[PDB]
RNA sequence: AGAAGGUGCGCCGGCUAGGGUGAAGGAUUUACUCCGUAAGCUCUGGCUGGUCGAAGAUACCAGGCCGCUGCGACUGUUUA
RNA sequence: UUACCACGGAGUGAUUCAUGACUGGGGUGAAGUCGUAACAAGGUAGCCGUAGGGGAACCUGCGGCUGGAUC
RNA sequence: AGUUGGUGGGGUAAAGGCCUACCAAGGCGACGAUCCGUAACUGGUCUGAGAGGAUGAUCAGUCACACUGGAACUGAGACACGGUCCAGACUCCUACGGGAGGCAGCAGUGGGGAAUAUUGGACAAUGGGCGAAAGCCUGAUCCAGCCAUGCCGCGUGUGUGAAGAAGGUCUUCGGAUUGUAAAGCACUUUAAGUUGGGAGGAAGGGCAGUAAGUUAAUACCUUGCUGUUUUGACGUUACCAACAGAAUAAGCACCGGCUAACUUCGUGCCAGCAGCCGCGGUAAUACGAAGGGUGCAAGCGUUAAUCGGAAUUACUGGGCGUAAAGCGCGCGUAGGUGGUUCAGCAAGUUGGAUGUGAAAUCCCCGGGCUCAACCUGGGAACUGCAUCCAAAACUACUGAGCUAGAGUACGGUAGAGGGUGGUGGAAUUUCCUGUGUAGCGGUGAAAUGCGUAGAUAUAGGAAGGAACACCAGUGGCGAAGGCGACCACCUGGACUGAUACUGACACUGAGGUGCGAAAGCGUGGGGAGCAAACAGGAUUAGAUACCCUGGUAGUCCACGCCGUAAACGAUGUCGACUAGCCGUUGGGAUCGAUCUUAGUGGCGCAGCUAACGCGAUAAGUCGACCGCCUGGGGAGUACGGC
């Protein structure tokens, strides 16, 4: 572009998009599960994914996924979600913290049981 | 349409410096003579000459020392869609001074040096080295 | 499409602007002629007050309007 | 008593959000059904614009290109 | 439409359509008015090598607001944050007649939220109001409370200690590792604990005397000094000393690559992990545990967000032949840019001086708290703006020039350049007529179809429509699309030679304006051949195709519309330079040869390119202007305008 071109029109910016369109510049939002199920991967993976169908605050109804080998939610538990992308899912933009409201975190784990919301076994 | 008379004299020199040649021979004005003026006394040529008979044809004779021509790279950085101004403090090096830029002033078409020297500063024509 | 809807309108004063007709005068083609005319008569307006009543297009006269659809393009014709 | 004016009324428009029986395409999915259109001259050389036709990929006419093999 | 200007008058502390009555028809706008969305601004903050990008918590300056909408009064100052009046929404009291209220002041509550604290102390200090002075008030302020929220500092011990203890883990069963790590032995008491000492934040106020000045006066009063008395929320202050003892005080993430750190045991496409590549289906250094190790450390991880890396919006500092990307092609408006001489001017440009650019913050040299964070002195900086002085190379402006760009006048050359009429020959088809008789046509092979109602072939005549063999060429002309029979008429441009003339009149070009293959659309003609649709025959598993026999729109003409193409050299226009060789179309010169122009082709040195390849008809070296690109799909699609 020459000068007098980029006088007449100077060069813009691109915005780019949040990947977390609800809870809206917030680390966490809380919600609630409308249905708990259990999904299956995309192609080169197998497995059986736990799944929660979370409707939030902001009235958004998104999808969190449920980490570690057990949990308890069911039917209209409250629960605290924050980012972050599973890979295998589609439509799957979020995670459920777990021991936070009424997730309780995992059990009988001892090795990085931080991310599971786990007490020191002491 | 030659709305840049410098840029052509410039490029016919690097041109047919490229091409191994001995003298390049152009139109003349009062700037371009000040230019190969200036350049005669860096050293850059071998010797310029400005024709008679009301449209005068300036003549300039290269060097080449090595197998390698004298000037090797020469650019123009004022240009008519530009027209770059600089100050004194703002002078640039070309080569960390191991070359020379071609400044006109209100003192006339000297070299960088010599505008420090003079502490004026001007419009920056072009740089060789 | 007069879509829909709205505002003013009587009477008595003050100031003010235009048109038609038309004495006297002037011209020459001297006469069933041309121009032009004060008053009088007549027709259009403008902005400013005051005043009465419950109500001033006061009586007679004098469109109700709008939104979706079927049929037939329309004005016309037909079982005295 | 007049002038200015807030609230509030009446009529008719513009714009912008949410929602709507029912509909049109798109994307993503898994060992589903029908064909085989392209890639080799892909077995009728392929594409581009336009028109008609057909379960579907597509076929045919008219003009164009080589980003077409043998020679 | 008080909209823009003028006059007379009113009004204000003051200029002014601020207001009013007349007069005029003006004012703003592609240098973006009006309208829609969003938002207090700045000093600054964070990132970045810088240029930039993002952003206005805390602190400071300005502005606006005080339940919602109006209005004024009092006042030096208000349209008034704990004032008045009017109206509204929402709460409340009531003895039922009748009134009150405004935490976006400090604490505090409910609510919303992922999320943000005490109904604390004192006016001792600094300020503010009143008073003359004591003094009174002050949720400003100074201090405390709570919270790893951040930055900084310090602890959780130190030395010796090999049977290399016991246990755990691994193993080739020898051993290795945890590991001087532990135990044992000997030291020290920071911080916390207890006790005793102990500044600085304090200036002043009261009383008495003394000395000056005040007048008219040793009085009252103001001021100096002396002596006495009196003041602290913080506060059990900072700090200092003594006492006993190692006692009171380590966790989090990770270990396949990116990326420092590895082996076992469970599980078997499960359970699960995951920032990106990706691991898991019977020996998993990737899942879950255990031993070992690596990073940080009163913190460690995850999530959210900004900049960087990203030269990935490229001014610095990118591209467009084939990866995204040159408008189908011209003409031209605003704008951008401008061949060459003088002379002037001083807007741009350069240098200097002066004023300003608040403080704080960032940077440098210092000074204090035991260090640091923190506080603080001076400087530097604040790259900007404004006014004067000086210079004249370049750009701009003004006057006069010049002919190298552009154009005009005069003879010739070539050409499917365009338009309107007329006329030719070959051939196909159809109709009529003669001879003649059993096939014709078509295919890979067939069949449909045409034939004894006499076909095909053959001879003559007639009608009509369309295209223009041979010339014909890497040939020509045209802005592109495109343009081939011959002749006449009208008409545009280009090449070519000399002289004369004008004297920069030029290039590009957002918007706009036109021309623009084929197919298609409208009205009216025409209709031989071909041929979408369509019918029939084949092929085939099917054949809505390829093949065959027919066949309508259309293809042709006139006028109008439509605006598209792999509209392509996938390469914008204009100008200047850079080794050569072989053709060819027009035209010139000099003596078949040599040179020189304007096109059209084939190779090729430098140079360029990722490579292919381009290479005087650049995709090389450079200038001027315009258009366009920013991962693939969704999609050149939806909505809106035209
Ligand atoms: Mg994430
Ligand atoms: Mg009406
Ligand atoms: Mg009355
Ligand atoms: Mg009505
Ligand atoms: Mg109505
Ligand atoms: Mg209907
Ligand atoms: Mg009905
Ligand atoms: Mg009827
Ligand atoms: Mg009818
Ligand atoms: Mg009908
Ligand atoms: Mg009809
Ligand atoms: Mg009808
Ligand atoms: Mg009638
Ligand atoms: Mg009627
Ligand atoms: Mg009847
Ligand atoms: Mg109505
Ligand atoms: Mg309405
Ligand atoms: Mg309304
Ligand atoms: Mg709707
Ligand atoms: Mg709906
Ligand atoms: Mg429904
Ligand atoms: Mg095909
Ligand atoms: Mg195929
Ligand atoms: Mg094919
Ligand atoms: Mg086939
Ligand atoms: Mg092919
Ligand atoms: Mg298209
Ligand atoms: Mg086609
Ligand atoms: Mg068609
Ligand atoms: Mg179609
Ligand atoms: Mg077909
Ligand atoms: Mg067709
Ligand atoms: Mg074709
Ligand atoms: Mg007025
Ligand atoms: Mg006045
Ligand atoms: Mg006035
Ligand atoms: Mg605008
Ligand atoms: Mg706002
Ligand atoms: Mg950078
Ligand atoms: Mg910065
Ligand atoms: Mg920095
Ligand atoms: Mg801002
Ligand atoms: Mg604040
Ligand atoms: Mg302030
Ligand atoms: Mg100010
Ligand atoms: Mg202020
Ligand atoms: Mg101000
Ligand atoms: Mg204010
Ligand atoms: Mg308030
Ligand atoms: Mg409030
Ligand atoms: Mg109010
Ligand atoms: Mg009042
Ligand atoms: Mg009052
Ligand atoms: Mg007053
Ligand atoms: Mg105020
Ligand atoms: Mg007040
Ligand atoms: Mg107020
Ligand atoms: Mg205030
Ligand atoms: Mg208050
Ligand atoms: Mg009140
Ligand atoms: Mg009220
Ligand atoms: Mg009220
Ligand atoms: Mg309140
Ligand atoms: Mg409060
Ligand atoms: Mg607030
Ligand atoms: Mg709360
Ligand atoms: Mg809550
Ligand atoms: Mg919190
Ligand atoms: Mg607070
Ligand atoms: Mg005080
Ligand atoms: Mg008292
Ligand atoms: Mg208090
Ligand atoms: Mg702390
Ligand atoms: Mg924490
Ligand atoms: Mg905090
Ligand atoms: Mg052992
Ligand atoms: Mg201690
Ligand atoms: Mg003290
Ligand atoms: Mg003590
Ligand atoms: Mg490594
Ligand atoms: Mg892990
Ligand atoms: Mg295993
Ligand atoms: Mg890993
Ligand atoms: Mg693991
Ligand atoms: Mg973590
Ligand atoms: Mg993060
Ligand atoms: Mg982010
Ligand atoms: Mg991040
Ligand atoms: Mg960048
Ligand atoms: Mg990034
Ligand atoms: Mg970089
Ligand atoms: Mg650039
Ligand atoms: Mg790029
Ligand atoms: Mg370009
Ligand atoms: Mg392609
Ligand atoms: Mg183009
Ligand atoms: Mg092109
Ligand atoms: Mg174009
Ligand atoms: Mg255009
Ligand atoms: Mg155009
Ligand atoms: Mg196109
Ligand atoms: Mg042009
Ligand atoms: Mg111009
Ligand atoms: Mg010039
Ligand atoms: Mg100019
Ligand atoms: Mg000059
Ligand atoms: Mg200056
Ligand atoms: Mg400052
Ligand atoms: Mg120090
Ligand atoms: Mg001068
Ligand atoms: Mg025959
Ligand atoms: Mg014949
Ligand atoms: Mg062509
Ligand atoms: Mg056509
Ligand atoms: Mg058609
Ligand atoms: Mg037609
Ligand atoms: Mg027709
Ligand atoms: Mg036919
Ligand atoms: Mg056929
Ligand atoms: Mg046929
Ligand atoms: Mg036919
Ligand atoms: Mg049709
Ligand atoms: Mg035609
Ligand atoms: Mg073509
Ligand atoms: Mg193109
Ligand atoms: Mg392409
Ligand atoms: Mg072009
Ligand atoms: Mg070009
Ligand atoms: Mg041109
Ligand atoms: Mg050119
Ligand atoms: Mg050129
Ligand atoms: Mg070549
Ligand atoms: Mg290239
Ligand atoms: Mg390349
Ligand atoms: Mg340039
Ligand atoms: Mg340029
Ligand atoms: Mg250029
Ligand atoms: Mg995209
Ligand atoms: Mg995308
Ligand atoms: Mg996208
Ligand atoms: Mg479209
Ligand atoms: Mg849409
Ligand atoms: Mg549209």
């Amino acid at each position: 572009a020459t000068i007098n071109q980029l006088v007449r029109k100077p060069r813009k910016r691109m915005v780019d998009k949040s990947d977390v369109p609800a809870l809206q510049n917030c680390p966490q939002r809380r919600g609630v599960c409308t249905r708990v199920y259990t999904t299956t991967p995309k192609k080169p993976n197998s497995a059986l994914r736990k799944v929660c169908r979370v409707r939030l605050t902001n009235g958004f109804e998104v999808s969190s996924y449920i980490g570690g080998e057990g949990h308890n939610l069911q039917e209209h538990s409250v629960v605290l979600i924050r980012g972050g992308r599973v890979k295998d899912l589609p439509g799957v933009r979020y995670h459920t913290v777990r021991g936070s409201l009424d997730t309780s975190g995992v059990k009988d784990r001892k090795q990085g049981r931080s991310k599971y919301g786990a007490k020191r076994p002491k | 349409s030659m709305q840049d008379p410098l840029a052509d004299m410039l490029t016919r020199i690097r041109n047919a410096q490229m091409a191994e040649k001995t003298v390049v021979s152009m139109p003349s004005s009062k700037l371009k003579a000040a230019v190969a003026k200036v350049l005669k006394d860096e050293g850059y040529i071998a010797d310029f000459q400005i024709s008679s008979e009301v449209k005068p044809q300036l003549s300039i004779e290269l060097k080449y020392f090595e197998g390698k021509p004298v000037i090797e790279e020469v650019k123009r950085i004022s240009r008519p869609g530009l027209r770059q101004y600089k100050s004194v403090e703002q002078l640039p090096k070309v080569r960390g001074g191991l070359g020379v830029s071609i400044v006109s002033t209100n003192k006339g078409v000297m070299t960088d040096r010599a505008a420090r020297a003079a502490g004026v500063g001007g419009e920056v024509l072009c740089t060789v080295f």
